[PDB]
RNA sequence: UUCGGGUCUUGUAAUUGGAAUGAGUACAAUGUAAAUACCUUAACGAGGAACAAUUGGAGGGCAAGUCUGGUGCCAGCAGCCG
């Protein structure tokens, strides 16, 4: 049952990037900029109603 | 569930007889559905 | 052994008589600790069948 | 007043030295200036520690002004020889880094040291 | 431009990893109201449910309910200003209090919702990561609270 | 080595005799027969080895007490 | 008042006010009386021992209806006939007429199923772990 | 007869197993400290439970009570010596603010590998049950061993270990008398 | 990634005054106004245009909240061309330089430091940005620079101090317009180590309630920080 | 989605 | 980049890229294959 | 709910290394009234680490296969049987 719960875990471990933002140590190295892409129309901040 | 695993069995399918071999490949059911809707869409839009 | 299996199962299909196990050569075990370990799991297997 | 400040008394100075040698002995300790320099270029210092008896002081006057642009604590202690000693090694050092790690075993201790040198600035 | 909120970095999936004790609590104006016809206490009814110390708080859209009530309802009023109970300001025009409470839990995934409401208790259990806390019987009782 | 230890000594002239609590440290071995504990224990308080009686011995957990 | 006393001095009359009043659940006076087990559907038992009638299924076209997992068992107990379910069409093999079987609580009205053929399990059968001994 | 003896449970099933949120911290909380089952997480639960529940009883309490005094004096000073409270948190008031991670961070497993002789919490576990770890002069073989403050500098390889000093094991030095074979 | 003698796209962004340059990898890019020269070493991108070489700076997200806001996808920034800026806690002109591509030569940034170490390098900075006012003064006492700071159109809050919210509630008090915007960074150790950052980021917003600012929406900054949040609000001096 | 939408058939039913 | 590795276009650069020619020759003949 | 949308080191049905250890077996001692076992411990004892964890539940898919109905090619029931 251990081994089976510690492959859960880090199974969703990965889940949870595909999920929301994760914070992962900053940056490692010369900044080499936004690997996937930036998206100009996208906002993803909650607003106050 | 009171199924048995070999009840659940993989059955594997034929393939055409070596003497019919330059005919081609044998038609099955699900090779017949594609092209028998594919036709029915030819007659419908001919028709219209 | 495979004759002691094959009789409990012919008893089994034409009516099933009353069957006592009876354990032999229990001496030949050299340490009493295997020696109920054997008892144990022969025993329990012997209640499958019977 | 004067350039090495704020220096801390000799009860914190304990304090502080107690906390370098358990980051010494877990590995979470950078010692030298110039790798306390590269801890505050990838953000991953907890605090700085110098020493006020360097000599000269200057040459490590450049890691306070990288922790007040990064928001780090940092403080100063009277001795290099007391410093060095505590961090493990066989040479008086100028300038340790304790690296951020919140999964280290002493991180309530770390966290206490960090609490007084912010009121010590 | 579109807009899509992102997701609480409070939550571990379903599990709101960020409500720990002492918890604050935001009060509706009928749990109230329920919790004087059982006779318990807010601060020591919500400090038996958890085991913890619980800051209950009241917003202004509540404190404007309680208020619209009556005459019938002057104990619950009273019981609302105790100043064990925190105030917390609201900056929208309405003084309905459903739709103010459940903006709050949507905006920070940090309070306790206490209410009876049948309407507002489904919305709030649509909303990963909320506790839901109600009287029933005879004491308060706490659903979506994996420490407990 | 061997090390024989003995603590919370009672004479019981009552019973002639001394009683105590044995301690043996034996690193690197599994344990320490009582013969050759009677023995030694004889030498140590000077008795005949048929004046000296020794039970109840628990190997600590982990081993070597 | 509530229409019952409230004196400090009349405990006797609330007592024997309740005494007679709590004959009237029928929870009560089921329990009282040990009559709790006339509905249970094997006359206070969790299993029953039967006799298989005939397979009323065996002739069906159609494998694993409903019908077909059907089987007519008498009660040894008293004597009346009722329909159990067997778990599946193989299952079927395993029984045969005139054998005991063991039912328990579950094609509408039939509220029995089989669990043991000749002292033997039928999911020991099933999973091929025993022999059924004839 | 004998005297019976006496015996507890030392764990509590949860009130609705089935929460999703219930089932998402066990999964966390299982994986952050290598946990083998839901068992191990109830077993802390009804501790911290009964420890909270006693903190609140007292805390309903007058000050100065005596019993107040005594009880609280005793569980503030027990959950300080297992590490699980603070030295500058000496009161029921932060004894109410504990959760079940402050205990698991106590445990050996966890200790073992925070202390750097484990590269993860799995590794500590066997290291643990391998008889490798030694907490002064005592091997300590249960994962579950809750570690105090005086013990915690104490956690070592033990001397009988390969990893303590002693010899390789059965596996190395066979490999070694094959090679040289 | 983004090597030395690269191509790129410039294109414009959403937000007036900033702009992405595309590639196999995207930067977020603001116009130089200081031309020839980077302020902390960042990448630059030169274009020809009609010819003068113009000039263009890489945004670092991890060294500006500000930047990890804009990847974050901030609806409304009031930092915008020809808008004057309040920025407290300008440490050096890590930040301060890239709002003062942005407000261009028109705005103005009022930057607010108080240690002296830091201070000099701003007041270096300023000398190549004539937009840039550097004061070298305690943002929790706004009397003492009343004189060289006018109206403002929005406050940039980033001290990182338990008592941010006094200080942010003073200045917008004397030097922002009603209706004027404010954005603060929040830093949850700061605040408050004890509570969880949830609990810091809805106390702040009270606060800013309580000191008749509207907030309009949050943002937290992963992956580029660990518990910050961006919060953006009105200032409505009038009424909520 | 047609695995989707196959399964929320059952749902629906 | 080195002075010689630069190129006035993206692509011009992206052609001089070995693994990238690579990968394009081996994809591209695979789709083909299946057309 | 359709409309689609969000996000980034992920997947492998791939190869491969020598370290650890007790279930068990066992000199021995310890233990015991005598034993057995535990705690100790020489020598043995892991790659399918075949030294072969279970008990319940949910859902697929397949054939020159079988049964049933019918506004052709479908549907239902099902499928250890071709
Ligand atoms: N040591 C030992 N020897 C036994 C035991 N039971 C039988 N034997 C020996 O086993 C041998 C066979 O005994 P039998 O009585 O002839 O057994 P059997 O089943 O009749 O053998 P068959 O008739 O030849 O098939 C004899 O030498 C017995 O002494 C036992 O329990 N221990
Ligand atoms: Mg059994
Ligand atoms: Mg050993
Ligand atoms: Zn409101």
């Amino acid at each position: 049952s251990r081994v089976k719960k510690r492959k859960k875990y880090q199974k969703a471990q990965k889940k949870l990037k595909s999920v929301r933002a994760v914070y992962s140590g900053g940056q490692s190295g010369v900044y080499e900029g936004e690997k996937t892409g930036i998206k100009k129309g996208l906002t993803r901040s909650v607003k106050f109603k | 569930k009171l199924v048995h695993d070999v009840q659940k069995k993989q059955h594997r399918e034929r393939s055409q007889l070596t003497s019919r071999s330059r005919y081609g490949f044998l038609e099955k059911h699900k090779d017949y559905v594609k092209r028998a809707q594919d036709f029915h869409r030819k007659q419908s839009t001919l028709k219209v | 052994e495979m004759e002691t299996m094959e009789f409990l199962n012919i008893a089994q299909h034409h009516g099933m008589p009353r069957v006592l196990g009876v354990a032999t050569h229990l001496d030949l075990f050299k340490s009493q600790s295997t020696l109920r370990a054997s008892k144990k799991r022969l025993k329990h297997r012997f209640w499958t069948e019977v | 007043n004067p350039k090495a400040f704020p220096l801390a008394d000799a009860a914190l100075t304990q304090q502080i030295l107690d906390v370098v040698q358990q980051a010494a002995n877990l590995r979470q300790l950078k010692k030298g200036a110039n790798e306390a320099t590269k801890t505050l270029n990838r953000g991953i210092s907890e605090f700085i520690i110098m020493a006020a008896d360097c000599e000269p002081i200057e040459i490590l006057l450049h890691l306070p002004l990288l922790c007040e642009d990064k928001n780090v604590p940092y403080v100063f202690v009277p001795s290099r020889v007391a410093l060095g000693r505590a961090c493990g090694v066989s040479r008086p050092v100028i300038a340790a880094s304790i690296t951020t790690n919140d999964a280290s075993a002493i991180k309530t201790q770390i966290y206490a040291v960090k609490d007084k040198i912010e009121t010590l600035l | 431009t579109r807009n899509i909120p992102q997701v609480s970095s409070a939550l571990f999936f379903q599990y709101n990893q960020a409500i720990k004790p002492p918890y604050q609590v935001l009060i509706d104006t009928n749990f109230i109201n329920f919790s004087i016809q059982k006779k318990v206490d807010i601060v020591r009814g919500m400090m038996d449910c958890l085991l913890a110390k619980c800051n209950p708080l009241i917003t202004d859209c509540v404190m404007a309910e309680l208020e619209k009530l009556g005459p019938k309802y002057r104990i619950a009023l009273k019981l609302a200003r105790d100043p064990r109970i925190k105030r917390l300001s609201c900056s929208h025009k309405g003084t309905y209090a459903d739709d103010c409470l459940v903006h709050r839990v949507l905006q920070h995934k940090c309070y306790i919702v206490a209410t009876n409401d049948a309407g507002l208790k489904q919305r709030i259990r649509k909303i990963p990561g909320i506790p839901l806390m109600s009287v029933g019987g005879h004491a308060y009782v706490i659903e979506k609270l994996p420490d407990v | 080595a061997v090390t024989i230890r003995t603590r919370k000594v009672i004479s019981n002239p009552l019973l002639a005799r001394k009683q105590f609590v044995v301690d043996v440290l034996h690193p690197n071995r599994a344990n320490v027969s009582k013969d050759e504990l009677r023995e030694k224990l004889a030498e140590v308080y000077k008795a005949e080895k048929d004046a000296v009686s020794v039970f109840g011995f628990r190997t600590q957990f982990g081993g070597g007490k | 008042g509530k229409g019952k006393p409230r004196g400090l001095n009349s405990a006797r009359k609330l007592r024997v006010h309740r005494r007679n009043n709590r004959w009237a659940e029928n929870n009560y006076k089921k329990r009282l009386l040990g009559t709790a087990f006339k509905s249970s559907p094997f006359g206070g038992s969790s299993h029953a021992k039967g006799i298989v009638l005939e397979k009323l299924g065996i002739e069906s076209k159609q494998p694993n209806s409903a019908i077909r997992k059907c089987v007519r068992v008498q009660l040894i107990k008293n004597g009346k006939k009722v329909t159990a379910f067997v778990p599946n069409d193989g299952c079927l093999n395993f029984v045969d007429e005139n054998d005991e079987v063991l039912l328990a609580g579950f094609i509408p009205g039939v509220r029995f199923k089989v669990v043991k053929v000749s002292g033997v399990s039928l999911l020991a059968l099933w999973k091929e772990k025993k022999e059924k001994p004839r | 007869p004998r005297a019976p003896r006496t015996y507890s449970k030392t764990y509590s099933t949860p009130k609705r197993p089935y929460e999703s949120s219930r089932l998402d911290a066990e999964l966390k909380l299982a994986g952050e400290f290598g946990l083998k089952n839901k068992k191990e997480i109830y077993r802390i639960s009804f501790q911290l439970s009964k420890i909270r529940r006693a903190a609140r009883d007292l805390l309903t309490r007058d000050e100065k009570d005596p019993k107040r005094l005594f009880e609280g004096n005793a569980l503030i000073r027990r959950l300080v010596r297992v590490g699980v409270l603070s030295e500058d948190k000496k009161k029921l008031d932060y004894v109410l603010a504990l959760k079940v991670e402050d205990f698991l961070e106590r445990r050996l497993q966890t200790q073992v590998y925070k202390l750097g002789l484990a590269k993860s919490v799995h590794h500590a576990r066997v290291l643990i049950t391998q008889r490798h770890i030694a907490v002064g002069k005592q091997i300590v073989n249960i994962p579950s061993f809750m570690v105090r403050l005086d013990s915690e500098k104490h956690i070592d390889f033990a001397p009988t270990s390969p990893f303590g000093g002693a010899r390789p094991g059965r596996v190395a030095r066979r490999n070694a008398a094959r090679k040289a074979e | 990634g983004a090597r030395g003698g690269a191509k790129v796209v410039i294109e414009p962004h959403r937000h007036a005054g900033v702009y992405i340059a595309r590639g196999k990898e995207d930067l977020l890019v603001t116009k130089n106004m200081a031309p020839g020269e980077s302020v902390y070493g960042e990448k630059r991108i030169s274009v020809e245009e009609p010819p003068t070489k113009v000039e263009y700076r890489v945004w670092n997200p991890f060294r500006s909240k500000l930047a990890a806001g804009i990847m974050g996808g901030l609806d409304e920034l009031f930092i915008a061309p020809g808008k004057k800026v309040l920025y407290l806690g300008a440490a050096s002109g890590t930040s301060v330089s890239h709002v003062s591509d942005v407000v261009g030569p028109e705005g103005v940034v009022y930057a607010v430091e108080f240690s002296h170490r830091p201070g000099r390098e701003l007041i270096s900075m300023a000398k190549k940005r004539p937009n840039i006012i550097p004061i070298i003064e305690d943002a929790r006492h706004p009397q003492k620079y009343r004189m060289l700071i006018g109206m403002v159109d929005c406050v940039f809050a980033d001290v990182a101090q338990p008592d941010q919210a006094r200080i942010i509630a003073l200045n917008s008090h004397m030097f922002l317009k009603d209706q004027g915007g404010v954005v603060i960074s929040i830093k949850a150790n700061c605040i408050d180590s004890t509570v969880d950052a949830e609990t810091v980021f809805a106390r702040e917003v009270q606060k800013l309630r309580e000191e008749r600012i509207k907030p309009l929406e949050q943002l937290t900054l992963e992956p580029y920080e660990r518990d910050h949040c961006i919060v953006v609000g009105r200032y409505m001096r009038s009424g909520l | 989605r047609k695995e989707r939408l196959k399964k929320l058939a059952k749902m629906e039913e | 980049m080195n002075r010689k590795e630069r190129k006035s276009t993206i692509l011009e650069t992206l052609m001089g890229d070995e693994a990238s020619n690579k990968y394009f020759k081996r994809k591209y003949n695979e789709i083909q294959e299946k057309s």
